[PDB]
């Protein structure tokens, strides 16, 4: 019962929350919440309206395209039209809920409709219907709403006339104390599977808060815009410990503290950019393990030496190095001998992030947002991964002569596809998949939510109730409500939908919109790779040019400083070409002022594909040339040689 | 000439991969910093390397001069890589829209000029690549992305047949089709998934191309005479070349199966060849001198 | 006699250049026949496996699969059939007095590669059957050459088929199966509950007389008439599934039709343990022989459905096919020895 | 088992361009190495010989020697060396799953014509050694391509090396053959007694016959008992290293020209030599068992079978022969 988002540990900040609530509410008055995107304004809420026999709750989540309309039916499927408006319960009132009232967007004038409705039907207690045009008076109808502040872009800043009317409560972070105890009532829950570690709860708990509290503090926001962390990255590192735990091997200590070590890896530091940040994370994983879990016998717990994974075997244990490098080597000879084919050199790299895109694969409504350069290998690398765990790639089609038509359609066949005949899909966005902000607003709208309403309305509404019956009939379950059949429609999606994004040139605008959006920062996991570092560029030339004939010369080796060699130390020939190939791509990307643009490493590629075959090319010559050459004096000296003896 | 064949592929594969859309200055220091990194790491390599005289035949370069490309040697070395770039597609940016004709009279009446604005684009290349006519396609700023496999190769083997998708529908691939992009906007934003894999060459002319135009112009006008002499010494020592390794190729088969008179014959070209490397070896000091001499025409020119 | 279990270390190591696809045995001689990747057809000899004793070069790329039929007529000899991804089939005819390979014919007409042969004959009549990544399971026939019969039973491309009279089970790429009757084309029913394309699939044949068996035994004078009552599939997502066939209409002679409510495979029993994609599989007797990408081949029983022996370790790649002798035939002994064939250019074989 | 006797008639023929030079085994394929008189190199299917599986251009003069290993460590890859007279000794391996030579390395630094090389794999490590016309043989490292030692075993060319364990005996131009240690570099005992060059000069490892099975407890404890040289005398003679000289246990007799190159196949012994026939001769007895005659039209240069004596290379039945008549008899079974 962790999986479950609907679960909230009672600390003493969540019952003063909920107190205030209800005494907000029973006191006939709106309410906002405000506070930074992790502070829990959701959760508390829905649990306050959930455990309460006086209110109903309905779920409405707001956009920058977002009508009244909308409001008004969700309104509609909770009251009876007899004016006066009531709830459908006699004794429980009735209240709405919105999410993310900052998002909703000003019109061409500067007024955001919603909020002056909101504010219409809580001042004068009533509406005016726009095509029967009568006051339908509502009695007992509570307006609450959450919304992060105005400053970060997406949340537009609030008239005042409408925040006069709702009163304003503000949700700070937890402090230290309260994140270790709901953290340490995770891990109880979590060690109830391993009874023989209960007494280690509260120091994970406590090297879990720690972590997070040091990641915080370290990488702020002044370094990249996507270095923000929050109390819900201490929950995916609890689901997923939890996750490996159910489906892993008999688990030890140093098992359960490398399971762990993985965890924060690849939750609190695959958005991570500099190296110095990555080697930074990798003291304060030490530091943090040897602070609260004196342990010894404990390993490497770099990210190239923790291989967590599920492929070599029928449970989550750890793998060794070399005997997966052998089994993705022969999976992709496979991938590239069915699907198609792309001539890959496999390096630690590659292996680390097809497991890390593995395990975001394998999560219920998991979604990647894979940042890094061009030609990194990131849309191979999924396609790849999703072939191993037999989703279907749905790559869209978009051409500069498309529009939201083909776009919708695109993604209402792959929608329809996931629920009535039930194939799991992982949907490939790429920026340029993107074109305008409306592909982007059906994004959010399929990541914070598990539908997307408007795809579906009026006769194409009543012909998917239609198949959902249909597929419901026929799995032998019986649904009648329409809010039940929405239920199980969005539960299947939810299930069998991935979303993948592909990014490219993380500094453009819009892909800085596609970074800084809310539902798409929220829900999927980033996974900055980033340009090649020196040793995957070493491993990848020196897996190309050992098929070339090089080393037929002489070589003294040359005196060098230590820092300058990114390969193994130098011995031949083949180690210096990849030496000066690699120092002259960084010179290049140096003299070219790449900034701080991520560097594509095809150029190299490239560069190394050319040398291979011109060296090929003029070795043959020069053979052929030498024996020539020889086998010509070979005949003059036999000719001289019968001319002396004749 | 085998010690620093090495260093003269690294050199060369670095010029067609990293060198084709920078001026002339550029090239120049990064061909400098290249060197530095190659003597550093302890590789030979051939001191007086030249691109042009390594990798462009003199079939080849009389055959590009021949179809319209211009005199300067930049444009020799952006035509070498542009026929160089076997794998990737190349990227020609043309602002002059100069290079359609030229590579039209290379490839004769297989050349077939498609568009990115056109409205029946993609059913002609389709056509096209099933033909295997070599395609040409202008105003590559606008790169529609439908060609997005042809553009990354991303086929797959069906048998004995090659395979890409465009569109929601199958199309074949002839062994013979290429595929050039022409832009003509300088300024123009190239998408950079396609930026990324195409081989980009920049025909255009820059302050640098200026200085070497200049001195073109005042070398084949001031004094014609220096470079007539310079294209008569390359012509005659290329023929007397072929000329001579055909004769050792016949005195090969003689022996193997008059042949004194095919040895004075060989004797007497060998004895060419030695004094046309005399003569040539008073000649490239003179046009240092000159190089040297002409300099402030062309730093008043910029 | 049915009761054999090979030892835990394999009785001779047989090496070939490079990756092994498919391994069948000769019924009458001791004679190991191997396909690689690059097509070199070979024939080893068991208790002289130093050299090959023929080897020949067929096809330009990778041979995907292979069967072999020893005819009895009403002359006798072993017709080894070999397809590859060079889009055609190549059947042999292995000549014993000159201890060679001898091909006698090829057959042409896919127009992809092609991934499953298997070849029987009813009454002096051999057929091959073949399926492809056309997704048309070509019929064949082995006197005329000419093609016979031809269908499309899938969506995706059909992986591996099976033949039994003139009933032709199919498993393919869209992780279903599907029972078509040969002489007619009609896909007489379908089956799911596979998440992952199918490597095997083949009929568990009856036995005529055995102590105790539940899989190889009708049930009922109806499934005695029918001739068959299960079927045994392996697919990427490391389980072996026994499903049931469901009968569909019949009537004396005359094609059968489908039967829209009793039309539907059932699963039975599901077998779990392989360590990734199971790739072959093989019955003799009671015991269901299994190899899987896990380089480990595993030995079922179907009385009681759990693994007895584990040959972990047995290639250190993966392990590609099996071939035991068939056991419900009379004219083709089942002697006791089994054949393993590994991605690592190697065939362990345990005898005795 | 161990005691095959080739057939009268040749199995199959293999036909080169040029005079083979040297032949080897693969170790566990049915594939022949030969080597051509202008520096090719090729490789040949005993089952399919009309056609060369691959061909490459190595040297540009005549190869003198080669040999090859298969691997035991990191993929197990077989390396061949082949030395020619550029001073020159190329290292290959061979793909199987594409059938083509790859280059690795070329190990220079010998200021002479190169004769012969040897391939011996450690418990991880891979060495070479060759001997050069220039009075010197140095030890070679496969992965790292340095000179590991160089050592003067004579003052005259050497024609001939063989190493086991640490210890390599090398014969010289001159009769006397000796013996060195390879890591301590120093001579130990020298043998005399050839009318003329030693051709081949190799070990003899011990087999479970008259000179393997060790006959003292220290030479069994030391690991050499006996080794075999081939001079240009027209004599075959067994040596006998002591645990300061190097004395003679038997002389074979019989060979009408030069013994080129000799292999011994468990306690029978078989050579080559340029009298255009190939002789068994029993290492026990010391006569003849079976003569070939008019195996070839030239001299046979090289005579290659399969180890006998390591446990990691198989020693099947297969035993081919080269001559100079630009062909190459394979026997088979
Ligand atoms: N008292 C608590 N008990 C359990 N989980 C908590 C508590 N406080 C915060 N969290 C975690 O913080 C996260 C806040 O998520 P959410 O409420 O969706 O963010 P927002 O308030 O911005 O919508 C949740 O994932 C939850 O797991
Ligand atoms: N070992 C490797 N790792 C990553 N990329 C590689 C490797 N080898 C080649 N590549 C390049 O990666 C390209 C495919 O990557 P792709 O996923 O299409 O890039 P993008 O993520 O920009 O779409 C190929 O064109 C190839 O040139
Ligand atoms: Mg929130």
């Amino acid at each position: 019962e962790v999986m479950r988002p609907d679960i909230v540990i009672p600390t003493i900040d969540t019952i003063k929350h909920e107190k205030i609530f209800y005494d907000l509410l029973n006191s006939k008055r709106g309410i906002i919440l405000c506070g930074p995107p992790g502070s829990g304004k959701t959760m508390i809420m829905n649990n306050a309206l959930r455990n309460s026999s006086l209110y109903d709750v309905v779920g409405i989540n707001f956009s920058k395209d977002t009508t009244t309309e909308h409001i008004l039916s969700a309104l509609h499927r909770h009251t009876n039209y007899v004016l006066t408006l009531l709830p459908k319960s006699d004794i429980k009132n009735l209240v709405l809920f919105c999410d993310e009232i900052n998002l909703p967007k000003l019109d061409k004038y500067g007024s955001q409709n919603v909020v002056l409705f909101l504010r219409q039907l809580m001042e004068k207690q009533g509406f005016w219907k726009t095509p029967e045009n009568k006051w339908v008076t509502i009695e007992r109808i509570h307006i609450v709403g959450a919304c992060n502040p105005p400053t970060d872009p997406g949340r537009i800043p609030m008239s005042e006339r409408f925040t006069r009317h709702a009163a304003i409560l503000y949700l700070g972070y937890p402090s230290g104390k309260s994140l270790s105890q709901i953290y340490e009532i995770y891990y109880k829950a979590i060690f109830k599977l391993v009874p023989e570690f209960r007494s280690y709860t509260e120091p994970f708990a406590r090297a879990s808060v720690h972590l997070y509290n040091e990641c915080k503090a370290r990488y702020s926001t002044g370094l990249q815009s996507h270095y923000l962390f929050s109390p819900r990255e201490l929950t995916r590192l609890v689901r997923g410990v939890y996750t490996a735990i159910n489906t892993g091997p008999r688990q030890t200590l140093r098992s359960l503290i490398r399971l762990w070590a993985y965890e924060a890896w690849r939750i609190f530091a695959d958005r991570l950019v500099g190296v110095k940040e990555k080697n930074s994370f990798e003291q304060l994983l030490y530091e943090t393990v040897d602070k609260y879990l004196p342990n010894q016998d404990l390993g490497n717990i770099s990210s190239t030496s923790l291989l967590f994974s599920g492929l070599l075997s029928l449970d989550f244990k750890e793998v060794n190095k070399t005997d997966l490098v052998n089994f993705i080597e022969e999976r992709f000879k496979t991938f590239c001998d069915e699907e198609l084919e792309v001539p890959m050199v496999i390096h630690e790299s590659m292996v680390d992030h097809i497991l890390r895109i593995d395990r975001a694969l394998k999560q219920v409504q998991g979604h990647m947002m894979l940042i890094g350069a061009s030609r990194t290998g990131k849309t191979i690398l999924t396609r790849f991964v999703a072939w191993l765990n037999g989703l279907k790639i749905v790559q869209p089609k978009i051409h500069r002569h498309s529009n939201l038509s083909d776009f919708d359609m695109i993604l209402k066949k792959a929608i329809s596809d996931c629920s009535l005949k039930e194939s799991r899909t992982c949907l490939i966005i790429d920026e340029s998949n993107i074109l305008e902000t409306a592909f982007l607003e059906r994004m959010n709208t399929l990541l914070a939510n598990a539908d997307i309403p408007d795809l579906f309305q009026g006769e194409e509404y009543d012909k998917l109730l239609n198949n959902l019956r249909n597929k419901t009939r026929s799995l032998g379950l019986l649904l009648d409500t329409e809010q039940e059949l929405y239920d199980w429609f969005v539960g299947e999606i939810a299930k069998n939908l991935h979303v993948v994004f592909t990014i490219c040139d993380p500094t453009n605008n819009k892909s800085s919109a596609m970074i800084s959006s809310p539902a798409l920062f929220n829900r999927c996991i980033i996974n900055w790779m980033g340009d090649w570092d020196t040793k995957t560029m070493s491993q990848v030339a020196n897996n190309m040019v050992d098929v070339v004939p090089m080393e037929f010369t002489d070589f003294i080796v040359p005196e060098v400083n230590k820092e300058l060699v990114f390969t193994e130390p130098i011995q031949t020939i083949r180690d210096a070409v990849v030496n000066i190939l690699i120092h002259f791509d960084r010179n290049f990307y140096q003299k070219m002022k790449v900034g701080v643009n991520p560097r594509s490493p095809g150029y190299f590629i490239d560069g190394l594909r050319a040398l291979v075959k011109l060296v090929t090319a003029k070795y043959q010559d020069l053979q052929e040339n030498q024996r020539f050459v020889n086998v010509g004096l070979e005949k003059l000296n036999e000719s001289v040689l019968k001319v002396n003896e004749l | 000439t085998s010690q620093e064949l090495i260093g003269n592929c690294i050199i060369s594969s670095i010029y067609e991969t990293y060198f084709g859309h920078l001026n002339e200055r550029e090239r120049g220091d990064m061909l400098v910093i290249l060197k530095r990194l190659l003597g550093k790491f302890a590789v030979k390599y051939d001191v007086n390397y030249r691109f042009i005289d390594y990798l462009v035949t003199l079939d080849e370069k009389m055959k590009w001069l021949e179809c319209g490309l211009d005199k300067n040697d930049y444009f020799l070395e952006n035509m070498s890589i542009v026929m160089n770039s076997q794998d990737a597609v190349p990227f020609l940016l043309d602002p002059s829209s100069h290079m359609i004709t030229v590579i039209s009279n290379y490839y004769g009446n297989k050349t077939v000029l498609l568009s990115f604005l056109e409205e029946g684009f993609v059913k002609r290349l389709e056509n096209a690549v099933r033909f295997g006519s070599v395609v040409i396609i202008q105003d590559g700023e606008f790169f529609d992305p439908i060609i997005s496999r042809l553009i990354s190769r991303e086929f797959n083997h069906a048998g004995n047949r090659v395979t890409v998708e465009i569109g929601d529908h199958e199309v074949d691939v002839s062994g013979d089709f290429k595929l050039f992009i022409h832009s003509c906007d300088p300024s123009g934003d190239i998408p950079i998934f396609l930026r990324s894999r195409v081989r980009l060459v920049h025909f255009v002319t820059n302050k640098e191309s200026i200085e070497t135009r200049i001195f073109d112009i005042t070398l084949t006008e001031e004094n014609a005479e220096m470079q007539r002499k310079r294209e008569d010494l390359i012509k005659l020592n290329t023929e007397y070349r072929l000329k001579l390794k055909n004769l050792e190729k016949r005195l090969l088969e003689e022996l193997n199966n008059e042949l004194m008179v095919t040895l004075n014959n060989l004797k007497k070209e060998a004895m060419n060849i030695e004094k046309k490397l005399s003569e040539s070896e008073e000649f490239f000091p003179q046009f240092d001198n000159l190089v040297e001499e002409y300099s402030i025409i062309g730093k008043h020119s910029v | 006699v049915l009761k054999w279990i090979p030892r835990n270390l394999p009785s001779c190591l047989i090496n070939v250049e490079s990756s092994v696809t498919s391994v069948k045995l000769h019924p009458n001689l001791p004679i190991v026949f191997v396909a690689t990747d690059h097509g070199k057809l070979y024939a080893f000899d068991l208790f002289n496996y130093t050299i090959p004793l023929a080897s020949l070069q067929s096809h330009t790329k990778a041979i995907t699969s292979m069967d072999v039929l020893f005819t009895n007529y009403t002359k006798n000899y072993l017709v080894i059939v070999t397809a590859s991804k060079d889009l055609q089939i190549h059947v042999f005819k292995w000549v014993s007095e000159e201890c060679k390979f001898q091909q006698i014919r090829s057959l042409l007409g896919h127009e992809h590669i092609v991934s499953a042969v298997k070849i029987w004959q009813k009454n002096n009549d051999v057929h091959i059957a073949s399926c492809s990544r056309d997704q048309t399971v070509k019929i064949w026939d082995f006197h005329n050459g000419w093609s016979l019969k031809t269908f499309q039973p899938h969506s995706q491309w059909v992986r591996s088929i099976d033949v039994l009279g003139d009933y032709i089970i199919s498993g393919s790429h869209d992780t279903t199966l599907r029972l078509t009757h040969w002489p007619s084309g009609n896909g007489l029913s379908v089956g799911t509950g596979h998440e992952f394309p199918i490597e095997k699939v083949k009929f568990i044949h009856f036995i005529e007389d055995s102590p105790e068996i539940r899989f190889r035994t009708p049930s009922t004078d109806r499934y005695k008439n029918w001739g068959m009552q299960y079927c045994v599939s392996a697919s990427r997502d490391r389980t072996i599934k026994i499903w049931e066939i469901p009968l569909p209409t019949l009537m004396a002679h005359r094609a059968p039709i489908p039967n829209p409510t009793d039309s539907n495979f059932r699963c039975v029993l599901t077998l779990k343990g392989h360590l990734s994609w199971v790739r072959d599989i093989s019955i003799r007797g009671q015991y269901l022989f299994s190899c899987a990408d896990d380089k480990s081949v595993r030995c079922w029983d179907l009385n009681t459905g759990q693994c007895l022996h584990v040959w972990e370790k047995l290639h250190t790649g993966f392990v590609n096919c099996l071939d035991l002798d068939v056991d419900f035939d009379s004219n083709v002994t089942p002697r006791q020895m089994m054949v393993t064939g590994g991605l690592d250019c190697k065939s362990n074989v345990f005898m005795r």
